[PDB]
C-alpha cells in the first residue's frame, strides 16, 4: 500500500486548490494536482500524487484518491 | 484493465512490471535485454519484473532485474504527450522461457478495426479504485482517426491512436501505462493516456509503435 | 452500483439495508413500519438497518429493527421473476427524522426518458468484485418497452421496465436488489434482475411499483 | 466475509457441472448453480451460492465467484 | 491408424481433415475458429474439412472452411521434431452442433496407463498401403518415459510422450499427423512421428499438449 | 489419388541414391528421400514425396512408395 | 489471550480496542474522555473503539471515537520497557451505559496470589497464529517478585509485575498490549511484554498501575 | 488483513540477517527485526513487522511471521 | 544530501515522543528514535533516521537532526 | 572525525566508502575482493568505493564495485552491539596499486597506550553537523579496560576496546562506522559506537578485531 | 544468374516459417529451409534453395539469400 | 573461398568444376576418368568442367566432359553428413596436360598443424555474397580433433576433420563443396560443411579422404 491517508471524500463540493492545500497538509507524501475532467489523464500509478479533478467551475466533482 | 478478463497465469509472457517498491507502470519485453514503455513512467532506479501473474505472491517463475539504463525519446513532450515512448536496458539479460519471452516489433501499422489484446495491472473500475492481484486483459478494435480526433479534439498526434469502445465500459486504466497493445502477433501500441477510464466517447490513447522501429533498433545498437 | 458515484452521508434517507449477518439486499421505506423490497430477497429473520451510509462502520444514528412479518406478492413467479415485490413489516416503528425518512408511492407510471436515481450497496464492477463501504448512487433514464423487449426478447412482462443505458458501463448489480428506483421524488421501480452487470444492450430490469400501489395499501391495512 | 473458498479461477475452461461438483466439494456452505451467460441473473447477494456461468457449449467462461 | 476399428460417423466430432486437393494431415477443433495440428503439416492454402466420415463421398453436413492464418510454434525444430505444434485460424467461424464440436484443452498431464483415443484417416497397414474411406479409431495406453526413452534412445524430449503397445500391431500411421489423442475427455496428445508403423518396440510418438495450453491460449488472443 | 507412378518394387535391392534418381526420373512430381530403417518418420501424407528406406549397408530394403 | 475462554458479549465493558485500519493494541477506559494503554502502542491517528465484542462485524452498540491527544509517560524507556504507560484523550466523550463503562483506579497494590481478570483480542496460540473474532478473557494469579525476577533475571523494575502461570499454557499474547489486568474490581495492571506466549517459566509481564494513579490524575487535570 | 506475504517458513534454518534481507526484499511493507528468543517481546500487533527470532547460534529457530 | 527537512531546533524543550510525532509528520522519509543522552550511539549515517535525544526527565535537550 | 586532520589524497589506501546513494559507513580492504566493516552498517545492495578522498568530486583513480555477498557475524547482538563485525565480498576483484591497497590482519592484540590511526568521512563537530570534503584522520591511544568500563559501566564486552582521550575533543563520529583503526601497521579495531562525539569521559568504543581473525579467515574460504 | 527474386532483407525480424512461405510465394523456383544458426550448413550452391536462418527464439537474424 | 588469394590461371590443375547450367559444386581429379567430390553435391546429369580459371569466360584450354556415372558412398548419412564422399565417372577420358592434371591419393593421414591448400569458386564474404570469376585458394593448418570436437560438440565423426582457424576470417564457403584439401602434394580432405563462413570458433569441416582410398580404389575397378 501507500503511506498516509488515501482518500478525501469530504472535500467533494469544495474548491480545487483549497482541497489541494488541505490534502497536502494531511498527507506529507503527495503532490496534489488540480485538473479539469475534460482534460487528458496519464495512466500511470503514483503513491505521491493526488488528482483534484474539477469542472468548469473549479469545484471538486470527484473523490480525490491517491493514484 | 477496466472491464476485462483474467488472462490466466502467463498468458502474456512478454508483459513486464516496472517496480520501485510498488508496481507503478507496465512494459513490454522486445529482446532479452530491452523493455519498451511510456516515457511518462520515467523514474530513477527502476526494477523490471518479468514472468509475474500475481504481483502480491511469489509463485516461483519470476525474474527481478534492475534497470541499468533508461532512455526517453528526444522529442518526448510532457505536455501534449507526443512521442510517449521509452526504452529500458536490463542490467543483465533475462532467461527466456515459456513464462518469459519477448515480442516482435511491427512491420507495418495496423488497420482500424483490428482486434488487439491490451494487458496490465491497472485499475479495474469506471469510478473509484480497486486493484487486482492478477494480470488483466481486454480485446479492443483500433478506431478511425476521425473518431479519435472527434473524441479528443486537437490533442491527437500522428503518433497516437485510440483503441477501445466509444460506448465506454471497457478501457485501460491507471497502472496500465507502458503496457503492451498487441495486434496480429506484433506490438502495435503503448498504453499512454486518456480522460478517466471506460468513459463514453473517450476511449484509450496509445503510442503508435510503427513509427519508432528505427529509433528502437538504433537505440539498442547505439546504447 | 457499477459506474455510479458516492452519494454522501444520508442523501438517501429511505434506503435501508437487509441484513442476515451480512448485507444481502436493499430496501425502500414507505412508512415508519413498512419496507418495500424485491420478492426474491425473502429470508428467515431479516434484520432491517435504517439510516446508514457505511455498512462496515457504526455511524451513531442508525436503527437496527428486526422483521416480524414478510409478505410476498401471491402472483410472484420464481422463474420469470414476474411480480417480484415484497413488503416487510418492522417489529417496532422507526424514528423518522433527517437521516431516516420514507418515500411517497407513485400516482402515475413515469415515461421513458425520465431521469431516475438508483441506489444501493451492490457490486461496483462489470467483471470481478468490489463491494463498497459507502452507499452508491446513480442517475439513469427510463427506457422504452421497445428497447426493453429488444434487449430481453419475450422476458419482459407488464410489471417490468428497463432502466440504465444501452451503451452499458452504468448499471445496478449484485447486492442492489430490493433497492429503490426514484423518479420525480416518488418511487417508480425496484432493482430486480438483468444479464450480468453493465453489459451492452442488456440494461437493468426493475419491478414496476405503480402496478402495486393498490396491493401495498391493501397489505398494510390487512396486516 | 463469507465462509470458505471464495473464488475458483482455476475452474475456468472446465465443463459446468464438473465445476459445480468440485465447488460444492471444496466449500460445503454453497450451492453451485450452472447457468448460461445470456440468461437472467437476480441481483441479490448470497454467501451460499456460486453461479457457474457457461456459454452455448457448457464450458465455464466466467470465474465462479461466491455472490 | 493401423489395426484399429471403424469409429462410426461423427463419433469424433472434433476430428478435422486438412485438405489441399487430397487429405494430408488431421486436426482437432478447439474453438469455433481454431484448429490444433502438427507443425510439420505446415502448408500454404489449407482447406479445413469439419464434420466428415467419408472423405471421398459428400455426405452432407460437411464444412469446408479455408485457412486464413497458420502459426507454427516459434521453437519448432524440423530435425528433432521438438515443439511439433501448429495453430490454424479459420476464415470464418464454424457452425457448432451434433456432428461438429470442439474439444477442451487439458488442465494437467495424464499418467502412464491412461487409455487414450487416437483418431485418423491415415494408412491402415504395417507394410504396404491401403488408405480408408471412413475415419478409423484406436484406443492405446500412455507409456512411461522409461519405455519411451528405451524405445527411442536420445530422441524423446520433455515435449513428447509415447502411446500404443511395445508389441506393435496397433499404431497411428501416415496421414494421421495433427490428429487428436484424447484422454479422460480432454486432448492431451498430437500424432507426431515414429519409426515405421505398428512396429515392435517402436510405438507412436505424440506431442505433449499440456505444455502448450499457455501458448495456445496466448496465440488465439493475440491473433 | 496421386499423379504418376506410385510404387517401385523393382528397386528393392539397389543402392538408395541411384534408386532415388530413377524415382525422380520416372515421376517428376516427387522428391525422393533416402532414409534409414533405424530413423524416425513423420506421419503426414505427401504425394510429392517418395521415402527410400535403407538399412545398415545403404541398400533398399523396402518398396519405395508415394506417401 | 492464549488458553482463555470466550468472555461473552460486553462482559468487559471497559475493554477498548485501539484501531488504525486494523486492531493493533488494547486499552481500558478510565472516564468519558480518557483511556489507559501501554506506551509502546503509540501511533499517529489512533481510533478508539468502545463497546466491542466482535471487532470484525459491526454489532450496533459500539462507539468509534478518534484520538485527539496521546501522552506517553515522560520516564518511559523503550529499551527496558520501564514506565510502559500511556493516556489517550478521546476527541469527544463516550456515552457511558451498560456496554460502555470505565474502571476505577487502584488505591493500593494487590498482593501475590490475587485472582485477576485479563482480557484482549490478542493471539490465541503459543506457536502459530489464530486471531479470534470475539474478545478473550483469562483468570490469573499475581506472582511474587521473587518468581518474577527469577523468571526474568535483572529485567524486572519496581514498576513491573508478573502474572499468569509458572507452568505456562495460559498467558497474554500479541494484540493484548494496553489491555486491562483488573483485580477486586480495579485496574491493577497493563498488558506489556514477555518472552513469547504461554511459555514455561516465562509468564506475562505487566505495568504496575498503582505507581501512576498520581500521574493519570495530574495529566487528565492538566490536559 | 495485512498486505503482502505473511509467513516465511522457508527461512527456518537460515542465518537471521540474510533471512531478514529476504523478508524485506519480498515484503516491502515490513521492517524485519532479528531478536533472540531469550529476550522479551512486546505484545502489540503490527502489519509492518516481522520478528526474525534466532537463538545463541544465530539461526532462525521460529517461523518469521508478520506480527 | 538527504531529502526533506533536516533540523528541528524549535522542538528543543518539548517531550520526546511528541517531538518524534511532529518530526515524522514533517519528514515522511525518517524514523524518529527517542534516545537518552547517556545512552550508547552507533556512529553510522542514516538519512532515514532522526535521533530525538532526551535526558532524565524525557525532555528534548538536543536539536533533532537527520543523522 | 571530530578534531582530526586532513590526511591527504590516498594516504589511507585501504579506507573504503560504503555507498547507497550517499556515504553511510566506512570500511577496510583486506584483500582483492573483501571488505571488513561494522555489522550495524548492514544494507541491501551496497556499493563499495575504493581509492577516494573527495567523495563529492570524481577525481578519477576511483573504483565503484557492487557488493555481491555480505555476512554479519552470527553472534552479532543488535542491543549490546557485541560482535559488531561484517564482511563484504566484491562482485569482482579490485585493481591493487598505489592508491588502492589492502591491509594486514593482526597476529596479536595491541596494548593500552598503543597509538592508533582512526580514519573516516564522518561528522567533525562535537555539537552540530559539518560533513567533510576530504577523508579525515586522527591518532588516538588505546585505553585500559579499567578506564573503558569506568567510562561505560557494564556495556563493554571482551570484543570491545576504547580508544581516544578521556578529555574528549578528538573522536570518531557519525559516518565513521566500519572505519579502520590501525596500530603498528595492522588493523586492530573497527569504528563502532560511543556516547555522543568527543564527549568527556565517554570516548570511542571499537570492535576488537584480533578476536575475529579465525572467523574472517573461515568466511573468505567458506564463501 | 538464378531465376526469380534473390534477396529478402524484408523478412529480417519475422518468424522463420512465415518468412519461408512468403519466400516460396514470391519465388516459385526455391525451396525455403528454416534452420538454426548454431547448426551446421553444407557448402554447395543452389538456385533452388533459400536458407531461412533463425535463432533460439525462431526469429530471422540473417538475410535469407538464394544460395 | 572467404579471405583467400587469387590462385592464378590453372595453378590448381586438379580442381574441377561441377556444372548444370551454373557452378554448384567443386571437385578433384584422380585419374583420366574419375573425379572425387562431396556426396551432398549429387545431381542428375552433371557436366564436369576441367582446366578452368574464369568460369564465366571461355579461355580455350578447358574441357567440358559430361558425367556418365555417379556413385555416392553407401554409408553416406544425409543428416549427420558422415561419409560425405562421391565418385564421378566421366563419359570420356580427358587430355591430361599442363592445365589438366590429377592429384595423388593419400597413403597416410596428416597430423594437426600441417599446412594444407584449399581451393574453389565459393562465396568470398562472411556476410553478404560476392562470387568470384577467378579460382580462389587458401592455406590452412589442420586443427586437432580436440579443438574440432570443441567447435562442434558430438558432431565430428571418425571420418571428419576441421581446418582453417579458430580465429575465423579465413575459411571455405558455399560453392566450395567437393573441393580439394591437399597436403604435402596429396588430397587429404574434401570441402564438406561448417557453421556459416569464416565465423569464430566454427572453422571448416572436411571429409577425411584417407579413410576411403580402398573404396575409391575399389569403385573405379568395379565400375
Ligand atoms: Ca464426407
Ligand atoms: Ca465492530
Ligand atoms: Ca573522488
Ligand atoms: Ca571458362
Amino acid at each position: 500500500e501507500c503511506p498516509g491517508k488515501q482518500e478525501w471524500p469530504e472535500l467533494v463540493g469544495e474548491y480545487g486548490y483549497k482541497a489541494a492545500a488541505i490534502i497536502e497538509r494531511e498527507n506529507p507524501n503527495v503532490r496534489s494536482i488540480v485538473k479539469h475532467e475534460r482534460s487528458g489523464f496519464t495512466k500511470d500509478f503514483r503513491c505521491d500524487r493526488v488528482w483534484v479533478v474539477v469542472d468548469s467551475t473549479g469545484v471538486v466533482v470527484r473523490t480525490p484518491r491517491v493514484t | 484493465i477496466v472491464g476485462g478478463y483474467t488472462c490466466g497465469a502467463n498468458t502474456v509472457p512478454y508483459q513486464v512490471s516496472l517496480n520501485s517498491g510498488y508496481h507503478f507502470c507496465g512494459g513490454s519485453l522486445i529482446n532479452s535485454q530491452w523493455v519498451v514503455s511510456a516515457a511518462h513512467c520515467y523514474k530513477s532506479g527502476i526494477q523490471v519484473r518479468l514472468g509475474e501473474d500475481n504481483i502480491n505472491v511469489v509463485e516461483g517463475n519470476e525474474q527481478f532485474i534492475s534497470a541499468s539504463k533508461s532512455i526517453v525519446h528526444p522529442s518526448y513532450n510532457s505536455n501534449t504527450l507526443n512521442n510517449d515512448i521509452m526504452l529500458i536496458k536490463l542490467k543483465s539479460a533475462a532467461s527466456l522461457n515459456s513464462r518469459v519471452a519477448s515480442i516482435s516489433l511491427p512491420t507495418s501499422c495496423a488497420s482500424a478495426g483490428t482486434q488487439c489484446l491490451i494487458s496490465g495491472w491497472g485499475n479495474t473500475k469506471s469510478s473509484g479504485t480497486s486493484y487486482p492481484d492478477v494480470l488483466k486483459c481486454l480485446k479492443a478494435p483500433i478506431l478511425s482517426d476521425s473518431s479519435c480526433k472527434s473524441a479528443y479534439p486537437g490533442q491527437i498526434t500522428s503518433n497516437m491512436f485510440c483503441a477501445g469502445y466509444l460506448e465506454g465500459g471497457k478501457d485501460s486504466c491507471q497502472g496500465d501505462s507502458g503496457g503492451p497493445v498487441v495486434c496480429s502477433g506484433k506490438l502495435q501500441g503503448i498504453v499512454s493516456w486518456g480522460s478517466g477510464c471506460a468513459q463514453k466517447n473517450k476511449p484509450g490513447v496509445y503510442t503508435k509503435v510503427c513509427n519508432y522501429v528505427s529509433w528502437i533498433k538504433q537505440t539498442i545498437a547505439s546504447n
